[PDB]
């Protein structure tokens, strides 16, 4: 058959950003949440609020964390 | 509609057409420019020109033929064309004169003078054609110590050794029966060409060709010809491409057609849906630029070449066009396939279906060569209809995404940085 | 950072109506005498912030004749100012010279760049 | 443009740290600048985390220097580290100026 | 596969940067644990847990 | 918008330090304003309780925190300076405004 | 000499040219590099940070 | 900062002394052999500084193939050092080679330069 106009839409956009690059972006964007987050693990190891909550409770790293210094050899 | 047949040992194939008024026939080599050596670079130039010498073609214009010939990496061919009717004298002549007959063209002061014509014409070709220079430098470099690295015109260095006598090995090598296709396109048919064939002897030599031992091999490198007189800079960057039997040839295809062709001296040009553009118009950063896909028997090259006068901005150039090829791997939008799919079927329907016998006549003559057939254009179309999105990011991760580069350039081009700040583009820290 | 396109498609609602026309425009005449720019010998045009790509455009597409009055009109108005003092009353912007001049120029080119911006994000049907 | 050089911040960097053009013939004698600014930091931040603990009373002020190494938290590393630091800064300082001196960094242009 | 391995690790630099700071993590607690066990071996005797337990008998 | 948005960074600093050089003289004010002040990072959720110890030095407003607060208020009156230099770095990229609101490029003065 | 004889390269070229093998070599040993400044930086923040909480006679008198 | 028109004096009086020519030139050639520069392939014009507006205009006055191959031996000299290693002996710059190419442009642009100031500082008998 003939065709003698073209049929089109408009995509949702807000600016230069759209629905489409969003949706596109969306799983690596959450990938980068998650390297965040190990990334503030590393500097927090220190931290012995975040370790008695976090990371005393890893099977085989968590362990080594804790103290075993018997009382009579603290001044304190 | 394009007819193949085999008789002992030469392929002939035709493309009818009753509504052309002109008639071609020729013959169509499997072998170029990536046959030869460092030291015998040329031959094939030679050849060409001595088939289209002022005394052999003197002869064909009497009975009302002209002559073609074309140099390629992977094929060589020699045509004859003529009005419709008079295909049996286009025989007659090729076969007399090249086939059965190079005594009387390969005579002194014919080659001799033939000779000097070619030294002529690579001389003012290596400093008065810039863009098609360094496209060669490309090939020099990407392909280096590789038989896809030698320049089909071949070296003024290789030219002035050359003797006939190097011209008749060559033809005994290659000019065979096993390595010919015989071609007819125009107004001609199929049962009149092979009869008139074998109403004569017409046959080649009988031995085949030698194997070349190394194939072809990508190279990252770079070459730089640069030459602060020249009042622009020249620029080919491109990546391994596809060969010709490969399933993702239609889809590389089809990636250098998003990006596209440009004039910055167009007005049409500047309105062109490629986002590319509105980057590169509110600093003038280069006059044209064009993206290509060239494939071969072994392998290939994908990327784009430029012409820039704003010679302080290169970088800036480079760096923005290199950060929109990024986008094929990650977020290229189903527009933009659509829009290249209506694109690359108008192009190829210029290529094919153009009213020229002869354009014909090399591009069928060097399919049958490679496949042993030629594809429609029918079933081409509905091969590039089926390409989605999601094939065009499969095929750009493979070949794009953090890959070597090939660099040629000349003229003013102290601006274009180093090879590693280049090669850095290709990929993304925030992805 | 309101389009003009908007500001021109309330306020043509406005002056259509007859019941709004009667209450609205005459709030806007003692609106306009009170915020004083006539009195530099200014019109409204001439207020209008320039530094965006639509203005550039605008600007450059006015013809010769226009473009040298505006430019006497605002270095006039710089040295009154300078002054602290106002033009004599006979030299004011008087209410039928207060046209809007450049307004037409604006509207072109806001229609020429809503267009560019519906293409580019273009979805073909079928 | 690209962003790093139309920006009023990034453009200073980048001028300075990114794309300014060097020799290509310089060797590790011209290393010794970069590490003048290493020890100018190290230098300020020991100092201002040690200034939180000091008394400068002449009656205090030697005891305030040992109670830095006693009762501070890693007060001792902090100490060595911006006495020994100082005795590093002006290795580099000689052999920064002696390049200079040999290669002839001083002259007209300069 | 080379070609596994890359896809999965070395294509996208989200995954890249995590794989470092997971690998900084597990690094810090065995380094640390690892130095002290060979520096308290080799003054075996000499601390004061060694001579509180002696005095202890 | 980005001279502005430099000028909010400064109006922050001076206020620090002002409030750091008010509890220097440890008046009657400047010990229990300083109470109520640092006594409201305590009310974060998580770890807020860790903040004001490690901001005070001990358990309440003490010798360590009056000694490290001089320290400081020696620090950001030098990094003013610096961001008054970027303050004036971006109003040299179009010029000031005027009382008019309009351009000022038709008439200019040294 | 033409410009399209390149020249000797050998003595320095790998005889294997594998882009997935030798990009996993490279960004090894850039990652290792990184491994190891990361988890030197955040000793270097501890190590601050740490010595403003309370000092020893502090705790002594809690 | 020592003129070459200095140098070019007590240096031409020296080759032609006989007694003088016979000590001083033997040492001299022990010097430059040892100074090392013709096994990096450049000749002694090459290392004379050049951000002087003496040595400006000679290079400008300078003959275009003369001045293309200097280009050549300066980036070879830059690409062997960064390497640390010295050029095949086959490449080493000869005797015969090493020649003053560019001191006649350097006598004449310095003389001219005299001459200027000779003439800004003139005093009529009168
Ligand atoms: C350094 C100081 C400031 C950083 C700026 C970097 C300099 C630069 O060149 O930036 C411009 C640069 C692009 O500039 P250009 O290519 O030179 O030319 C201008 C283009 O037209 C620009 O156009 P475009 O289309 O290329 O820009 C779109 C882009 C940018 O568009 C924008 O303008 C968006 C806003 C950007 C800045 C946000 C504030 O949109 C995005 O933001 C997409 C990327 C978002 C993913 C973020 C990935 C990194 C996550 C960080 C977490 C890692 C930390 C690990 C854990 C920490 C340790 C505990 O932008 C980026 O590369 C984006 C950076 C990612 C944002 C975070
Ligand atoms: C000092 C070292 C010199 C820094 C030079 C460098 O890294 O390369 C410059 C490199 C070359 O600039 P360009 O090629 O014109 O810009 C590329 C595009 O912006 C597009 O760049 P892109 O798409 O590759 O990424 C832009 C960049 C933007 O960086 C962000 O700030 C985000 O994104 C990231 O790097 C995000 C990943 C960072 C996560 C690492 C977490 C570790 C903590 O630019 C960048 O990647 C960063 C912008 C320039 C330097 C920013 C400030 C550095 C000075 C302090
Ligand atoms: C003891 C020297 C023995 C080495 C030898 O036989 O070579 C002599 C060799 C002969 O000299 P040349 O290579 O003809 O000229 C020296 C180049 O300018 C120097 O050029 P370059 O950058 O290639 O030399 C760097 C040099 C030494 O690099 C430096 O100049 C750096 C100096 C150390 C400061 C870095 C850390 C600062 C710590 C604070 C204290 O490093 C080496 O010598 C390593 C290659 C062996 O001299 C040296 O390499 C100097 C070494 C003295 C230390
Ligand atoms: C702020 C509190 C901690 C204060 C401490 C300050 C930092 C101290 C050192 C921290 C080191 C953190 C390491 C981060 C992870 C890493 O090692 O780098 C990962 C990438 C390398 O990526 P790539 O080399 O470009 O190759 C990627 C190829 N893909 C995957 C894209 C195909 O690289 C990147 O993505 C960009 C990382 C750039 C980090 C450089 C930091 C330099 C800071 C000093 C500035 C001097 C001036
Ligand atoms: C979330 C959006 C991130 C990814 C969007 C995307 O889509 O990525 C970005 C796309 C990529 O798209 P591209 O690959 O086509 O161009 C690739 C270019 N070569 O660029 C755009 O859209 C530009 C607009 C980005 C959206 C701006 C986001 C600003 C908000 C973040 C900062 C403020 C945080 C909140 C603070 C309270
Ligand atoms: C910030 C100002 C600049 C300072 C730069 C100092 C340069 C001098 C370095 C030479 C001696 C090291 C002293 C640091 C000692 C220390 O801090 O920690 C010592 C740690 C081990 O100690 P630990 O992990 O058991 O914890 C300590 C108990 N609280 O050794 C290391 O990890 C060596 C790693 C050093 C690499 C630093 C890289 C630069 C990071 C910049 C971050 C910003
Ligand atoms: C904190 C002190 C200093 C710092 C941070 C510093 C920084 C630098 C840097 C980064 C460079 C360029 C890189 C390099 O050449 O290595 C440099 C070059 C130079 N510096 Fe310094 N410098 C300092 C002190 C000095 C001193 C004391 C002198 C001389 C008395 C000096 C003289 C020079 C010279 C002449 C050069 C140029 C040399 C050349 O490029 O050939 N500097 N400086
Ligand atoms: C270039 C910068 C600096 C240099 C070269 C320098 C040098 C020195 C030297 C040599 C000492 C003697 C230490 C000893 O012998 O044990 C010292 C002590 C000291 N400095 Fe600095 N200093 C610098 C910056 C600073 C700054 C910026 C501060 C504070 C803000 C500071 C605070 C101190 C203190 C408190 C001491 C006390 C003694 C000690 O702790 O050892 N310093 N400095
Ligand atoms: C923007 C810069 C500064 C501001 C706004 C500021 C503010 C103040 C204020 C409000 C006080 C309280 C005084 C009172 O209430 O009686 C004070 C005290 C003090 N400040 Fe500053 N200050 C600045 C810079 C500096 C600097 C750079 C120093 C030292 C190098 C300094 C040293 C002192 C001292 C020693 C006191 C002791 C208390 C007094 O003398 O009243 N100030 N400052
Ligand atoms: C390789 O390229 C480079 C290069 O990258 C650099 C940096 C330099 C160095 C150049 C410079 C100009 C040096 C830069 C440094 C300075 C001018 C001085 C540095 C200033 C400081 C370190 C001051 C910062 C101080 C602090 C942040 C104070 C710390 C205290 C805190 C955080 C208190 C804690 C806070 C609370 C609320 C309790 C080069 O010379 C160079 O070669 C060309």
């Amino acid at each position: 058959a003939y065709t003698s106009h073209l049929s089109s839409k408009t995509g949702l956009h807000f600016g230069r950003l759209s629905l489409r690059s969003l949706t596109a972006y969306a799983p690596n964007l959450m990938l980068w949440g998650g390297a965040s987050m190990l990334g503030l693990f590393v500097f927090t190891e220190g931290w012995p609020k975040f370790q008695d909550t976090l990371y005393k409770k890893i099977p085989l790293l968590g362990p080594t964390l804790e103290d075993h210094t018997p009382p009579e050899d603290k001044p304190n | 509609a394009e007819v193949t047949q085999l008789s002992n040992g030469i392929v002939v194939a035709t493309e009818h057409n009753p509504s052309a008024h002109t008639a071609s026939v020729g013959v169509v080599f499997g072998s170029g420019a990536a046959n030869e050596n460092p030291y015998n670079n040329g031959v094939s130039n030679l050849w060409k020109n001595i088939f289209l010498s002022k005394e052999n073609s003197a002869v064909a214009a009497k009975e009302g033929l002209a002559l073609s010939s074309n140099i390629s990496r992977d094929f060589q061919s020699y045509i004859v064309s003529s009005l419709p009717g008079s295909t049996d004298k286009s025989l007659d002549f090729l076969n007399q004169s090249f086939i059965q007959q190079k005594a009387n063209l390969l005579s002194s002061s014919n080659f001799e003078a033939t000779k000097k014509s070619v030294l002529k014409q690579v001389q003012d070709f290596e400093e008065n054609d810039h863009p098609n220079r360094v496209l060669e430098h490309l090939h020099s470099t990407a392909f280096q110590n590789t038989p896809l690295s030698l320049p089909t015109r071949g070296t003024l260095e290789s030219l002035e050794n050359l003797v006939v006598a190097d011209l008749e090995s060559f033809a005994n090598n290659h000019f065979l029966n096993s390595n010919a296709v015989v071609v007819g396109t125009g107004n001609i048919k199929h049962e009149d060409l092979v009869n008139s064939i074998e109403s004569k002897n017409l046959s080649l030599q009988t031995g085949t060709k030698p194997v070349l031992k190394k194939k072809a091999a990508f190279l990252g490198s770079e070459v730089r010809l640069r030459d602060d007189t020249l009042p622009k800079a020249w620029i080919s960057l491109a990546v391994e491409g596809e060969p010709v039997n490969s399933p993702n040839y239609f889809v590389a295809k089809l990636a250098a057609q998003i990006f596209g062709s440009y004039n910055a001296f167009e007005p049409a040009s500047r309105l062109q849906g490629i986002k590319l553009l509105d980057n590169i118009q509110e600093y003038q950063l280069c006059d044209n630029f064009n993206h290509f896909s060239l494939s071969y028997k072994d392998s290939g090259l994908w990327g784009f070449s430029t012409a820039t006068r704003n010679v302080t901005m290169i970088d800036d150039l480079i760096h923005f066009t290199l950060k929109q090829w990024n986008r094929l791997t990650i977020s290229v939008t189903d527009t933009e396939v659509e829009r290249a799919k209506s694109l690359l079927k108008l192009q190829l329907g210029q290529l094919y279906e153009s009213g020229n016998p002869v354009n014909d006549a090399n591009l069928l003559g060097a399919e049958v060569l490679i496949k042993g057939s030629k594809l429609s254009l029918g079933e081409a179309f509905k091969k590039i209809d089926a390409i989605t999105v999601k094939d065009v990011k499969a095929w750009a991760g493979k070949r794009l995404w953090d890959q070597d580069i090939a660099i040629a350039g000349t003229g003013q081009i102290e601006g274009l940085l180093d090879y590693m700040r280049i090669r850095s583009d290709m990929s993304m820290m925030r992805w | 950072p309101q389009s003009f396109t908007s500001i021109a498609r309330i306020g043509d609602y406005i002056l259509k109506s007859p019941v709004l026309s009667k209450l609205c425009v005459p709030v806007a005449n003692q609106f306009i005498n009170l915020a004083g720019y006539k009195k530099l010998g200014l019109k409204f045009d001439d207020l209008i912030a320039e530094e965006n790509p639509i203005m550039q455009t605008a600007l450059r597409r006015l013809p010769e004749d226009e473009s040298y009055a505006r430019a006497y009109r605002i270095i006039r108005a710089h040295q009154t100012e300078l002054t602290h003092h106002l033009l004599p009353r006979n030299e004011w912007i008087k209410a039928q010279e207060d046209v809007p001049y450049l307004l037409p120029y604006i509207l072109e080119a806001e229609a020429a760049a809503k267009e560019k911006d519906e293409l580019d994000n273009i979805e073909v049907s079928k | 443009m690209a962003f790093r050089k139309s920006n009023v911040y990034l453009s200073l960097v980048n001028s300075y740290i990114i794309d300014s053009p060097q020799p290509s013939s310089i060797n590790y004698w011209w290393n010794m600048g970069s590490l003048l600014g290493l020890c100018l930091v190290i230098q300020i931040v020991t100092g201002i985390f040690m200034a939180m603990h000091y008394s400068s009373n002449i009656e205090l002020a030697f005891s305030s220097v040992e109670h830095i190494m006693r009762d501070v938290h890693n007060g001792y590393i902090l100490r060595y580290l911006h006495a020994n630091g100082a005795s590093f800064f002006f290795m580099v300082m000689f052999m920064h100026m002696a390049k200079g001196l040999y290669y002839g960094s001083y002259r007209s242009p300069r | 596969s080379f070609s596994s391995l890359y896809k999965t690790f070395f294509k996208r630099n989200a995954v890249f940067v995590g794989t470092i700071f997971a690998g900084a993590f597990v690094f810090q607690t065995v380094f640390d644990t690892a130095i002290t066990s060979w520096y308290e071996n080799h003054n075996k005797g000499k601390l004061w847990k060694d001579v509180k337990a002696r005095i202890a008998a | 918008v980005t001279l502005w948005n430099v000028g909010v960074i400064i109006f922050i600093l001076t206020i620090a330090t002002a409030f750091l050089g008010y509890c220097c003289v440890y008046g009657q004010m400047s010990h229990w304003g300083a109470t109520v002040i640092t006594n409201l990072f305590s009310a974060i959720p998580f770890v807020g309780n860790d903040i004001v110890s490690w901001l005070w030095g001990g358990f309440s407003v003490s010798n360590p925190t009056i000694q490290r607060f001089f320290a400081l208020h020696y620090l950001v009156p030098f990094i003013i300076a610096a961001m008054v230099i970027m303050h004036l770095m971006a109003l040299h990229i179009h010029g000031s405004s005027n009382p008019l609101g309009i351009t000022g490029n038709l008439d200019r003065i040294p | 000499k033409s410009t399209y004889r390149t020249p000797n390269f050998d003595d320095v070229l790998k005889e294997n040219n594998d882009a997935d093998k030798g990009r996993s070599y490279a960004y090894f040993m850039v990652g290792a590099m990184g491994l190891l400044s990361s988890a030197g930086a955040k000793s270097t923040v501890e190590t601050f940070i740490s010595s403003m909480t309370a000092t020893a006679d502090v705790l002594a008198m809690a």
